[PDB]
């Protein structure tokens, strides 16, 4: 019965106490968390806990801790906001996809039949076999065990209609084309390609 | 009156166990302000060693500073070439950090220890009983050879058709060691004239060193920046001199065969329908397949004389049971097979 | 601005400079600024 009285009365005192302590803790984070958010990547992750961080300023810099965020969630690679000087991690950043690679997907959709394809039915179908019949199939691919083949080179002299089934190829499947160009993927500044 | 209380445990333990919830997560908070007030610190090579005290260090992104150790560093660790981390404000450096993985080497260092039977590379008795005479004795025992006098085994010579299993060779000698295998085929060892050359020659002998042993396995050198005198001086260069932890070279293409330039050549036979039976069946095994199937008039029949068609023409049943819903291959399926692939290998 | 988030936050490039995670000020309003438009950010 006295542990009604003593238990109820001390835990209910830590638990207030510990709360507008937790909300001091919280707000005074919040306030130091300065949103400028200079964003840089994970290059390694390394035990002391401790990762080494390119910054979009083109450098890195080894953070003896990790900052605001769990070591565990995260890898190399993923977009995080460190501070503009102190240089140590706020919050980790969602995938983000530059203006370019959005205006690289297909929204259109254009149309183009394979009946518009004369004289490469052995082509068509090569290309079909290999880029379509295994994105919709895929599971009896592997109940066979046989590899389909990870990319498609179709080459020839210009105006034998390469990039004709590609578009066609792009018209008659469901999945998200994501057409570019080799010029596109060559900028001025360094990594930008 | 004794469940009313224990009822009462059961809520106040719930509180306990809430409390002690909070607490970790406290500790957490109080943890990442502690965190806070760290700085980074830049990230540099050291060039060199001016003094005990004194180090030139090379900002990735920055200029070259002259700086100094902090106090408790094993200044040993800082060779050339480390990687550390200087601080921010004083710039001394810190600590040391672990190398990030270079680009350029990502088949001249990967290893591979495996294990892959001879039974793997099918149809081949012959030229793998020839390799092991060749790798093992040197590797297993150079006490041998170092007290009859002649130290060099190294050149080697793989002659033979195209892609018929030159690299399962190599492979088949990595049942007993090997590690590294590196293959930097047709490039990054001489370049036409010299251009890969030292950071192009020597890391092969370093990153087997300092590892087990394994084989630079250089391939198909008859593509080599695409200029002999180069190579005849490159292969008479100290890479005999040192012979680093009993690495060879597993050259495979088609007064240069004399010994200390290239060592025994063995021309790789023309796959032998005896053994392209036994290729047939070991390129087989993985698509599934019914008991029907018999491997006997398909190299009969299939004369293509290489080993990548009988890879190709084992996937290509495959295709073909893509169409319907064979989940195996039927014999008239593979008979089909090399009827394409055989004839339209001529083309 | 480069990619928003949703108080909204707002990724831009700074054309070479670097990629910062800003707000707005208080003289624009949410609904103005749009992915992938081109803004002005003060220096400081
Ligand atoms: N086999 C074909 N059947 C029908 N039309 C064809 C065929 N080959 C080319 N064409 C037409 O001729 C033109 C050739 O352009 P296409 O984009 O196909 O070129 P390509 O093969 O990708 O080569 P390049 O990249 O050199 O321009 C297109 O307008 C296409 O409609
Ligand atoms: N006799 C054989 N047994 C099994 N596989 C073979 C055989 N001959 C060739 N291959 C296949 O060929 C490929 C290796 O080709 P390779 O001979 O290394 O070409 P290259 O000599 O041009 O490097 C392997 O993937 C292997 O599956
Ligand atoms: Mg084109």
């Amino acid at each position: 019965i006295k542990i009604m009285k003593s238990e109820v009365l001390r835990v209910t005192h830590e638990l207030q106490a510990m709360k507008d302590k937790i909300k001091e803790n919280s707000e005074k984070i919040k306030v130091n968390k300065t949103l400028p958010y200079l964003v840089s990547n994970v290059i390694e992750l390394l035990d002391v806990k401790c990762a080494v961080i390119k910054t979009s300023t083109r450098q890195t810099y080894f953070l003896p801790v990790i900052g605001l965020v769990d070591a565990e969630k995260l890898k190399p690679g993923d977009l995080v906001g460190v501070n503009k000087d102190s240089y140590l991690i706020l919050e980790t950043l969602p995938t983000e996809y530059d203006s370019r690679v959005k205006a690289m997907e297909v929204d259109e959709r254009p149309t183009e039949q394979y009946s518009d394809i004369g004289g490469l039915d052995k082509q068509i179908q090569e290309l079909v076999e290999a880029i379509v019949l295994p994105m919709n199939h895929k599971e009896k691919f592997e109940n066979l065990g046989i590899q389909p083949p990870k990319g498609v080179l179709m080459y020839g002299p210009p105006g034998t209609g390469k990039t004709l089934l590609a578009r066609a190829c792009a018209a008659q499947t469901k999945a998200t084309f994501l057409k570019l160009a080799g010029p596109q993927l060559v900028q001025m500044f360094i990594g930008d390609g | 009156k004794l469940l009313e209380h224990k009822e009462i445990d059961g809520r106040l333990k719930e509180l306990r166990e809430q409390l002690k919830e909070l607490t970790k997560q406290y500790e957490k908070s109080e943890n990442d302000l502690k965190a806070l007030q760290s700085v980074g610190q830049i990230v540099g090579e050291v060039l060199k060693q001016l003094t005990e005290e004194k180090f030139i260090v090379k900002a990735t992104n920055g200029p070259r500073y002259v700086v100094g150790c902090r106090r408790q560093l094993d200044k040993s660790k800082l060779k050339p070439g480390t990687r550390v981390a200087l601080d921010m404000t004083t710039l001394t450096i810190m600590r040391y950090l672990p190398r990030e993985v270079d680009p350029l080497v990502y088949n001249m260092s990967h290893e591979d220890p495996g294990n892959v039977s001879y039974s793997e590379i099918g149809g081949l008795s012959e030229q793998i009983r020839e390799l092991r005479e060749v790798i093992e004795l040197p590797l297993t025992n150079p006490e041998l050879f170092q007290r009859v006098g002649i130290i060099p085994p190294k050149g080697c010579l793989l002659y033979g058709p195209p892609g018929t299993g030159k690299t399962l060779l190599a492979r088949a000698v990595a049942s007993q060691l090997d590690c590294n295998f590196l293959k930097v085929v047709s490039s990054s060892i001489v370049d036409k004239y010299i251009g890969e050359s030292a950071r192009l020659i020597r890391e092969m002998f370093n990153y087997a060193r300092d590892h087990q042993p394994c084989i630079i396995f250089m391939d198909e050198i008859d593509a080599i920046g695409g200029i002999q005198r180069t190579l005849m001086e490159l292969l008479n260069q100290m890479d005999g001199f040192d012979t680093l932890h009993r690495v060879k070279m597993i050259m495979a293409t088609n007064a240069l065969l004399r010994p200390g330039r290239l060592d025994r050549k063995i021309h790789i036979d023309l796959p032998n329908e005896q053994a392209r039976l036994d290729i047939l069946k070991i390129h087989a095994g993985p698509i599934t397949k019914h008991g029907e199937i018999d491997y006997e008039a398909i190299v009969k029949l299939s004369d293509g004389f290489n080993g990548a068609d009988l890879r190709n023409v084992c996937t290509e049943a495959g295709m073909f049971a893509i169409r319907a819903d064979h989940d195996f291959v039927v014999q008239e399926d593979f008979m089909k097979a090399v009827r394409k692939v055989a004839d339209s290998k001529k083309l | 601005c480069t990619k928003i988030i949703n108080d909204p936050k707002y990724i831009i490039n700074v054309k070479q400079f670097a990629k910062f995670v800003v707000d707005l000020s208080d003289q624009v309003a949410p609904t103005d600024i749009e992915e992938g438009m081109r803004v002005g950010v003060d220096r400081n």
